[PDB]
């Protein structure tokens, strides 16, 4: 360990050794003076347990250093333990092509690519950029070609896309449970110095696109290659390992995209009219039809694989929207019309593209799905969903709900006050009351927070669904759920956050109006232990996932 | 009405629905307010470093008659100040002397004092002192001593419910912890076995101890039993009967009560018999015989006859043994209760186990069991089981334990011996086996009650004490060993253990860590910090879970919001803005007093334990005129669990609504809109706000943001503030009234600022001037802006256009979409001033000169560098270049020919030094701010050090100048008054004054006398001026102390800027965070009719799954006071009249229900108004506090107030196709907050570079090239692929095989790609490591 | 220091092809044991196993 | 512990990383470490080039 230079700060393991060495060396040479027997003894017990310290300082060795109480090294403590030699020899050692840069998104990209900054390269590819230079005659010697690299000229970047043209590379990210977290990518130079990735392979690194660190390795030889675009390559593996689902499936934004987009009204812009079909996208540039224009007949091929799997067309004439219409030319020959003319939520399009890869195959399931994310992010970015403070709306029932609930619980408090009912007994009527008025308040918000939006016709009155932003991307599936949004309108509920023990006096606010100081306090102890919880789970599943894999 | 001229400048909209009583404290006087006592003389030797001395420090000799008096201490001036610490790198400390006493006294004299040498004072080591505000400065760096919660010292009693042996039963256990010294603990078994375990020791015997302490079995038979009544005379068995003691379920029979019969044998137990019979006089009843077989002897009998050791105690009456204790004569036997329902025989059941009973063979057991190797010899037996937690040198609880003792066991008095006594362990078992019985509650372990913080205040002086009890060692053994002779007061005091102690504590310690100086918000809220790690408290960090949980205790004394998400979840926590250090060391918390239904204005600091017996009602609640409230059921708390009451019960009330939030907190606008977990992320992220070049005004407004400006310690506030006269990018200097100053001073002050100096984390610390020239500023008023500050306000980030709506799936989940008018408008720009430094390490060969002649190196590289070698400041050093040159002497030759010839050939080259500069790390740019150099004293050096010393030198010059010319004019002033009408002229003084002429007869009389008077005061000053400046220089160029080996060092300090990239993470107060994703020109941004594109846009897929409501508000509020700062700037470009102008302000200021009254034209003299409407032309910031911010309808009314929809939606069109979108979008102008975590400082690759020397493996780290570990999870992803191969190059080729990479790399270059596996190094090292013991292995075929 | 720990005569030489002692400092003798220094001059790698 | 003590080059190593990326014959590569290993680190190579022709044993 070499130090400063004044003292070298050896690294304790000799220091038993010198120990054993002269304590071996002064007992050898009282042995030739005829020492009494009580020294000599006293002498070799002492060798004895130095010499059983310099092995193992873990058994009644309690060895200390110069500078403080540390354990001293010895020659079994660095070969077990969680830092050790058996986790430097196995799969501990670090590698190089390391990668290490912020995660970022791509619109543009496809299923199998990556944004590969070009910074991050020239250093990763510099034995095959090297190696290009040779055999292209530009580079005469190697000092020229590191010469030529170092200045980072022209002739470079240009060799550098010429070697990168079709050499997979593989992606990693730090927390990998499955097998999904290793993927392979055809590399793309992009400027800058973050690495691009796809919406879809996302869900497969369980990002939240809040960027860490991740790792780029580079495969060498040739049969690495190979594996990676044949095995590690991520247009092979679409579903999962666990179950037999595909994990590729639309993300939030595409799914609000896909159901913005699929919507029927009541009295569009210029509706009733018979369409061709392939004419739907001429009048969504323009103003002669809406997207959700409902009650127009539009003619669709539907090709079906009947006779041993040839495709034969048929034409019924179907009544659908714009919206469906334009998007069915997005969707492949081998799939019917029933699978689009719906609400296409989340799971809808899940199990289209399911059934798409059970049929048509895995290269039209990747185009589909490209295609899919494509239209959905377009649609997403046309459209201009916002959240704002009117898009929720408090039930004008809930006072009068809550002034019950609380003449109720004045009444039991009464009860018990005189003498006919216990404290377990109102405790337990007042928590059932509670929750009554709360099921009653969240079945009341969605009495305005669904189908709740008339609209001026021959009847003056139809009641189709809402078009509330909050509704839409909750029913949709996109991000969030109904217990999420009852929390917005209603009340939080009873949050039995301390060990479980239930308040008698419940939140009777939501996050649009403004809360107490207290009901937060009270609030805080769920969020505190559900951190903590989250926090320790991680270190337990580990545990669990090292010894499963270790003992099958 | 308004105050604070300096902020008058811009006055912030707040609305404060609820009034404020208590002003905002200092809020950062919890270190100071500590460490003040250990510095300041108290009039007692109470606390302090009065009491590190008065305890321990009058030491006497082994009877050597010989004594150490004290006397009094003294602190010294420091050597420098805060400033200079800081530049030289040397630590701000005090010189500490104490007058001693050595006292001999004269042998075979009873008090006989033959002299004293209470005439020199000693100097003990140098104490670190305390900076302006809680800092300290050691080694030139700026390090903070975060305060540690500790459970207070005393009796605690554990439960343990359902973790003894999975069967349904409870072990009630007690606990006492003194504040030093040993444990002791009293644990109860199953089996009703009491334990006397001490420090965590083996499971010990019965409680033995007391037996140790004389207490025969006799006597604690007695103590811990009690004998109600035992009478047998002539086999009539009559004992007296007690309803409250001797029941229960049934009687066997014989039960008479005088005569008719209460309760008939074999019949159920009635309370009305019962109630009968204690009512009427009953004497003693007779009993049955079969009643005594069942019952214990209390005390040792015997016959008065004989006197054989019959009838023993601790033993069990038996049939066999009546006739023998009836012929004996024992006619009164007392006995036991043995009642399993209250008073149970847990005593008598663990006395039966002891192996020893009486006092001799019992101190002798304990003995040998403490200490493992020990033989009882009956020497140490005692001193060692009296010293161990009896004596006051091994056990104190600085009465603190004390004072928990005697409130935990219902004791009147607080005042107490250290030591513990016999009694206490007496009632402290007692109250144990009451508790165990049924009676008393236990105690809570995470009740803020049994905690208490400690400050450097009471930690300094322990290791005071420590590092002066180990002196004391010395000063006894030498005062013992030749005593009878004259020597000098330091004779053996050497202050070496001391100074070990105070810098082993203060600069490498577990509590003292570096400060945050990311932000002014950063530093004040790590200097309120909490943490319970340290040495004490729990053993490690994985300790328990229970303990880190919020406790309803927690209200108002610390933050259950701040607190980090990593693994000391709960451990850490924040202080609140009320919340005060108790004398004790508890915490406290202000109320105010509600008497017979009126508020009263008066505060009262309830502790932990005393909010639990009052009612506290809640600062939400609303309050009359006459302070009566409107509702008669309020929500009050009284004792954890909140309900209504009526409005007499009320007892004290809140202060503020923000009383449970910290200082950060509370800086998070609309709170209760925030989901409990993204406003904890928020105002964590909130800590790290990177700085910017122009900080902007936060337009929403949080609260006391000028008050946490103005109370961070990072601007410039001016004292006594008078008229300023010059203002410079540096320096300003003050001229202060004639009011506020005393005599004998100038009566300027003058301020030098601080000027891009680095932090701890190499970020930029700038600082602005806000007064142009003339201005009046009062005093407290802030002069001078610091970094992340407006006008002495917080300004963490920058207000920024946001619309939440999908674009182009570029803000797909959580990435922020910025476009491009951001990086061209210079917004998020920081600076990054890091430095390095090449030292001099002079070896014994030769001294490395710095030179600027090195060899192999060109001239063009060496054109950047000086004259004695150093690069010239300004210059735009980049990537790897020559920074500061120095070649070391290398052993030169003999003879050998060749050098001679080559020698000759150049000269002064050629066998002459090894080149090795500093060389900018590959990988750093930018132009160099300064370099500073340090040479070590009486070195003939100083070359470019000149050039530095003058400019230095020549700042002080002019810096004391200034005071001394404005004196000077005076005295000529009064020279010149003095002349009046003296036969002088008003040209002939003017051309020169020459004293006045001489006193050319100007009274001849007092004139001359005046003159003369006055001459000497010239000349005094002109004298004064020269020694004052004359000090200065000597300091200047003091020299520097550095190490041993170094000769001379000298620091370069580098200077970056960096934009922002697609790679930078910014957030939110909110706790919205992401990266960007792209920066897209201005034209693809989305826009409307009029104009002004967005700057930034966020995905609003987050607020439905993330309750962020309050981010929405922010942005509508942000929306309003954008439109009327632009109504307001195109009236103010439109060159309307004062008076419209004006009415507009009032009109905007005065909207709102009756909350707050402000009114202008009643103070403004028409000049102060365009300069208001000036600052705020841009957009006027508002002001919401934490659980008191607007409503809906104000924010609405605000909004249609600026000519806008009153919605806040808005129909945006389309930048790229041209289109409008069918739904309008929310608009506005948040608050956004840079991060530090970037991608230009993480980002790093590498494919060959340097491996270590064992297994031959790469670093880890960010070293100049290093990988990344390849974990198992990785490769048990590959093993179900079939990487095999991937594997296989991956785990030897290019990590550990030596011979294999470099093939690797050759067939790489050749064009080859194919692999060869050879064998790792790693194996080998582990097959070494396991042929060094005593096993043998070795490959076989 | 002769005869201790990282000493010469054992767990190879210091350098790649000389002794401690200073003769025979090349590749000229590789498999020679020196009369003034009894170090062999095989390879510094050499150190890692013996 | 601290086992990490990193490794280097410098004309010895460095030197002998060229020898092998340029195309060297069994008997040239074998006799490039010969030359390059005499090559003194101070400057240039000790022994004279007979020396290395009689230490090749042919």
């Amino acid at each position: 360990v070499p130090l400063d230079g004044g003292r070298f700060a050896t690294s304790d393991l000799n220091d038993l050794y010198r120990r054993v060495i002269n304590r071996n060396n002064r007992l050898k040479r009282l042995l030739d003076l005829a020492a009494p027997d009580i020294i000599v003894r006293n002498e070799k017990r002492m060798l004895q347990e130095a010499v059983d310290a310099l092995l193992d300082n873990g058994r009644r060795g309690r060895a200390i250093t110069g500078s403080n109480k540390r354990p001293l090294k010895s020659l079994a403590d660095m070969i077990k333990g969680k830092q050790g030699r058996f986790r430097q020899n196995l799969l501990g050692k670090r590698v190089d092509y390391s990668g290490r840069s912020v995660i970022t998104v791509g619109p543009y990209l496809r299923l199998h690519q990556c944004g590969l900054p070009k910074k991050m390269a020239l250093e990763l590819f510099k034995p095959f950029i090297y190696g290009k230079l040779e055999l292209r005659g530009l580079a005469t010697t190697i000092k020229a070609a590191k010469k030529m690299v170092e200045r980072e000229e022209a002739v470079v970047w240009d060799i550098l896309d010429e070697v990168i043209r079709e050499h997979p590379v593989l992606l990693n990210r730090a927390p990998t449970l499955h097998r999904l977290g290793i993927q392979a990518f055809e590399p793309v130079l992009i400027e800058g110095k973050a690495i691009q990735l796809h919406p879809l392979v996302c869900a497969a690194y369980n990002a939240d696109f809040d960027g860490d660190q991740m790792a780029v390795h580079v495969p060498l030889t040739l049969e690495a290659q190979l594996e990676a675009r044949a095995l590690m390559m991520s247009t092979n593996n679409i579903l999962s390992p666990a179950n037999g689902e595909p994990i590729i499936v639309p993300s939030q934004d595409v799914v609000l995209g896909l159901y913005y987009m699929t919507r029927d009204c009541v009295n569009a812009k210029g509706e009733g009219m018979v369409l061709t079909g392939p004419k739907e996208a001429e009048r969504l540039y323009r103003s002669g039809l809406a997207s959700l224009h409902a009650r127009v007949k539009v003619r669709i091929t539907e090709y079906e694989k009947d006779a041993n799997g040839e495709l034969v067309a048929k034409t019924s004439l179907k009544d659908t929207t714009v919206g469906r219409a334009i998007l069915w030319m997005i969707v492949p020959k081998g799939l019917p019309y029933s699978i689009v003319n719906q609400a296409l939520g989340k799971k809808a399009i899940s199990k289209m593209l399911n059934t798409c890869y059970r049929i048509l195959g895995l290269k039209p399931t990747v185009i589909f799905a490209d295609q899919i994310m494509y239209t959905g992010f377009a649609y997403a970015a046309r459209s201009g969903a916002s959240v704002g403070i009117d898009d929720m709306v408090i039930p004008e029932k809930k006072h009068e709900i809550i002034s019950e609930a609380e003449a109720e619980v004045a009444e039991i408090q009464e009860q018990f006050q005189s003498g006919l009912v216990t404290a377990g007994e109102r405790y337990n009527k007042v928590i059932d009351i509670w929750a009554a008025a709360n099921d009653r308040v969240s079945k009341a918000m969605m009495d305005n927070l669904q189908t709740e939006t008339v609209i001026n016709r021959d009847g003056q009155e139809e009641k189709q669904v809402s078009f509330n932003s909050i509704y839409m991307m909750a029913d949709s599936g996109a991000r969030g759920s109904a217990a999420q949004i009852r929390q917005l309108a209603g009340m939080r509920g009873l949050m039995a956050k301390p060990d479980g023990s239930i308040i008698e006096t419940p939140i009777t606010a939501n996050f649009r109006e403004g809360l107490n100081v207290l009901q937060y306090f009270i609030s805080t102890h769920g969020a505190r232990k559900g951190l903590a919880d989250t926090a320790l789970k991680t270190a337990n599943s580990g545990y669990l996932t090292r010894r499963l894999v270790d003992v099958a | 009405m308004v105050y604070s001229y300096t902020e008058k400048k811009r006055i912030r909209k707040d609305f404060g629905k609820r009034p404020q009583v208590l002003d905002v404290p200092y809020l950062l006087s919890i270190q100071l307010d500590s460490f003040q006592k250990f510095i300041e003389q108290d009039p007692e030797g109470q606390y302090g470093l009065e009491a590190a001395f008065r305890s321990v420090f009058p030491i006497q000799s082994y009877s050597g008659n010989s004594e150490l008096q004290y006397v009094s201490y003294r602190l010294g001036e420091p050597v420098f100040d805060v400033q200079e610490c800081q530049i030289r790198g040397v630590t701000y400390s005090a010189p500490l002397r104490v007058k001693l006493r050595l006292v001999i006294y004269e042998r075979e004299a009873p008090e006989g004092t033959v002299k004293d040498i209470k005439e020199q004072e000693v100097y003990m080591g140098e104490i670190p002192l305390m900076t302006d505000n809680g800092t300290f400065v050691i080694n030139g760096t700026e390090r903070v001593i975060v305060s540690q919660l500790h459970r207070s010292p005393g009796v605690f009693f554990d439960s343990d419910k359902g973790k003894t042996h999975s069967s349904g039963k409870v072990l009630y256990n007690a606990r006492i912890i003194p504040y030093r010294g040993s444990w002791l603990d009293f644990e109860f078994d199953p089996k009703d076995n009491l334990f006397v375990r001490i420090d965590r020791r083996r499971k010990l015997p019965a409680t033995i101890i007391l037996r140790a302490l004389n207490y025969t079995t006799e006597q604690i038979l007695d103590l811990f039993f009690e004998k109600v009544i035992f009478e047998i005379r002539d086999n009539k068995l009559q004992m007296e009967l007690v309803p409250e003691r001797l029941r229960g379920e049934t009687a066997s029979f014989d039960i008479e009560a005088n005569g008719k019969v209460y309760v008939e044998k074999g019949r159920r137990i009635t309370a009305r018999h019962i109630r009968q019979l204690e009512k009427d006089d009953v004497k003693l009843i007779e009993v049955p015989v079969e009643y005594i077989a069942g019952k214990v002897v209390a005390k040792d009998y015997i016959d008065e006859s004989t006197g054989e050791l019959i009838c023993a105690a601790n033993m069990e009456l038996s049939l066999d043994l009546l006739a023998k204790l009836s012929q004996s004569g024992h006619k009164r036997i007392e006995t036991l209760f043995t009642n399993d329902l209250d008073h149970g025989p847990y005593i008598s059941e663990t006395l039966r186990v002891d192996p020893t009973n009486d006092r001799l063979s019992a101190l002798v057991e304990i003995y040998r069991m403490m200490r493992p190797g020990e033989p009882p010899t009956r020497e140490a037996a005692e001193s060692l089981f009296e010293n161990l937690f009896f004596s006051e040198d091994r056990y104190d609880l600085s009465a603190v334990g004390r004072m928990k003792f005697n409130r935990s066991l219902l004791r009147e008095e607080i005042e107490g011996s250290g030591i513990l006594s016999k009694d206490d362990i007496i009632d402290v078992m007692k109250k144990l086996i009451d508790i165990r019985n049924g009676k008393g509650e236990v105690d809570d372990i995470d009740h803020l009650g049994n905690r208490r913080i400690r400050s450097v205040g009471e930690m300094a002086e322990n290791q005071f004490r420590v590092g002066l009890v180990r002196v004391e060692r010395a000063v006894k053994e030498r005062l013992s060993l030749g005593d009878l002779d004259t020597l000098m007061p330091q004779d053996m005091i050497n202050a070496k253990p001391i100074s070990a102690a105070v810098k082993e504590f203060f600069g490498s310690s577990q509590l003292s860590q570096f400060m945050d100086q990311n932000n002014p918000l950063s530093e004040i809220t790590h200097k309120r910090r909490i943490s319970a790690l340290g040495p004490g408290g729990l053993t490690r960090e994985r300790a328990g879970f229970e303990v880190r949980d919020v406790h309803p205790t927690h209200y108002g004394r610390v933050c259950p919001i701040e607190t980090p998400e990593g693994p000391n979840i709960g451990l850490i926590n924040s202080l609140s803005v009320y919340a005060q250090t108790n004398e004790y060391g508890f915490l406290e918390t202000p109320y105010r007093k509600v008497t017979d239904g009126v508020v009263t204005d008066e505060i009262h600091y309830l502790s932990a334990i005393e909010e639990g017996n009052y009612v506290i009602a809640q600062a939400n609640s609303n309050l009359d005129e006459e302070g009566h409230f409107v509702e008669d059921l309020v929500t009050c708390r009284s004792k954890g669990e909140s309900s209504l009451f009526s409005r007499d019960q009320v007892d004290y009330m809140d202060v503020s609504t923000q009383q449970v939030v910290s200082v950060g907190a509370s800086l998070i606008p609309f709170l209760e809109h925030d989901d409990a977990n993204r406003a904890l992320m928020g105002a964590n992220m909130q800590r790290q706000a990177v700085p910017t070049l122009r900080a902007d005004k936060p337009l929403v407004g949080t609260g006391m943001e000028r008050a946490v400006a103005v109370d961070s310690g990072v601007t410039a506030v001016a004292k006594r503030g008078g008229v300023v006269q010059y203002v410079d990018a540096s320096r300003i200097v003050i001229k202060v009234n004639e009011d506020e100053m005393y005599p004998g001073e100038a009566g300027i002050d003058i301020y030098n600022l601080t000027k891009y100096t680095r932090s701890n984390q190499n970020t930029c610390i700038n600082q602005m001037p806000c007064v142009s020239l003339g201005e009046p500023v009062e005093r407290g008023d802030v002069l001078a802006d610091g970094p992340s500050t407006d006008l002495g306000e917080l300004a963490l980030g920058q207000n920024m256009r946001v619309a939440f709506m999908p674009w182009n799936g570029y803000n797909f989940e959580d990435s922020i979409l910025v476009s491009e008018r951001v990086v061209q408008e210079d917004r998020f720009t920081t600076i990054h001033i890091q430095e390095l430094a090449c030292v001099s390490r002079d070896t014994k060969l030769g001294p490395e000169e710095i030179t600027a002649d090195i060899p192999n190196v060109g001239e063009a590289a060496l054109s950047k560098l000086d004259e004695s070698g150093i690069v010239y400041i300004g210059a735009e050093v980049t990537g790897g270049d020559i920074l500061v040159g120095k070649v070391t002497p290398k052993g030169e030759t003999q003879l050998t020919p060749e050098e001679k010839l080559l020698r000759a050939i150049f000269g002064e080259k050629a066998s002459d030094v090894k080149d090795s500069s500093l060389r900018v790390p590959n990988g750093v740019s930018g132009t160099v701010i300064d370099v500073q150099v340090f040479t070590r004293d009486g070195v003939e050096k100083d070359k470019r050090a000149l050039e530095i010393e003058e400019m230095q030198l020549k700042q002080a010059k002019k810096d004391l100048s200034e005071e001394l010319q404005i004196l000077e004019a005076g005295l000529f002033s009064r020279i010149r008054a003095v002349l009046v009408a003296g036969g002088v002229e008003a040209e002939k003084l003017d051309k020169l004054p020459r004293d006045r002429w001489l006193e050319l007869g100007l009274t001849d009389e007092e004139k001359q006398n005046q003159l003369e008077q006055l001459a000497e005061q010239y000349d005094e000053l002109k004298h004064e001026f020269e020694k004052k400046l004359e000090a200065k220089r000597r300091k200047i160029t003091q020299g520097d102390d550095l190490a041993p080996g170094v000769l001379k060092i000298v620091k370069v300090y580098l200077a970056v800027k960096r934009r922002i990239q697609p790679g930078d993470k910014m957030a939110g107060r909110h706790g919205n965070k992401g990266v960007i994703s792209k920066i897209n020109p201005i034209e693809d941004m989305p826009y409307d009719e009029n104009g002004t594109p967005v700057d930034i846009v966020l995905n609003p897929l987050g607020v439905p799954s993330r309750m962020n409501i309050g981010q929405i508000l922010e942005t509508h509020l942000g929306m309003a006071a954008k439109g009327i700062g632009d109504k307001i700037n195109a009236m103010l470009k439109q060159q309307q009249e004062v008076a419209k102008l004006r009415e507009f302000i009032q009109r905007a200021y005065d909207l709102g229900a009756d909350v707050r009254q402000k009114v202008d034209l009643s103070t403004f003299s028409d000049e102060e108004v365009m300069r208001l409407a000036e600052n705020l032309r841009k957009g006027m910031p508002i002001a919401t506090p934490v659980f008191d911010g607007a409503k809906e309808a104000e924010i609405k009314e605000l909004l249609k107030l600026g000519d806008l929809p009153t919605s806040g939606q808005i129909r945006l069109y389309d930048g790229r196709t041209g289109e409008q979108f069918e739904r309008p979008v929310t608009v506005g102008y948040m608050y956004m907050l840079k991060l530090n975590h970037l991608v230009d400082d993480k980002m790093h690759a590498r494919s060959t570079g340097s491996y270590s020397l064992v297994t031959q493996q790469p670093l880890g780290g960010k070293a100049q090239f290093g990988g990344q570990r390849f974990g198992e999870m990785e490769v048990w992803a590959l093993e179900a692929y079939g990487a095999a191969y991937t594997l296989q190059e991956m785990l030897t080729v290019k990590s550990d095989d030596v011979n294999g990479r470099t093939k690797m790399y050759k067939n790489i270059v050749d064009g080859n790609h194919q692999m060869e596996p050879g064998m790792p190094e790693s194996f080998n090292v582990l097959l070494k490591e396991i042929r060094s013991l005593g096993i043998n292995i070795e490959l076989e075929d | 220091e002769r005869d201790g720990l990282f000493c010469a005569r054992i767990f190879g030489p210091v350098k790649d092809y000389e002794c401690l002692c200073g003769k025979y400092k090349r590749l000229k003798h590789r498999g020679v044991i020196c009369e003034k220094c009894g170090v062999e001059v095989t390879q510094t790698k050499v150190r890692r196993e013996r | 512990p601290v086992y990490q003590g990193e490794t280097t080059q410098t004309l010895q190593d460095y030197l002998m990383w060229q020898v092998e990326l340029t195309p060297f014959t069994d008997t040239d590569r074998a006799i490039a470490t010969s030359i390059v290993d005499a090559v003194d680190d101070t400057g240039y190579l000790t022994i004279q080039i007979e020396d290395i022709v009689d230490s090749i044993g042919d």
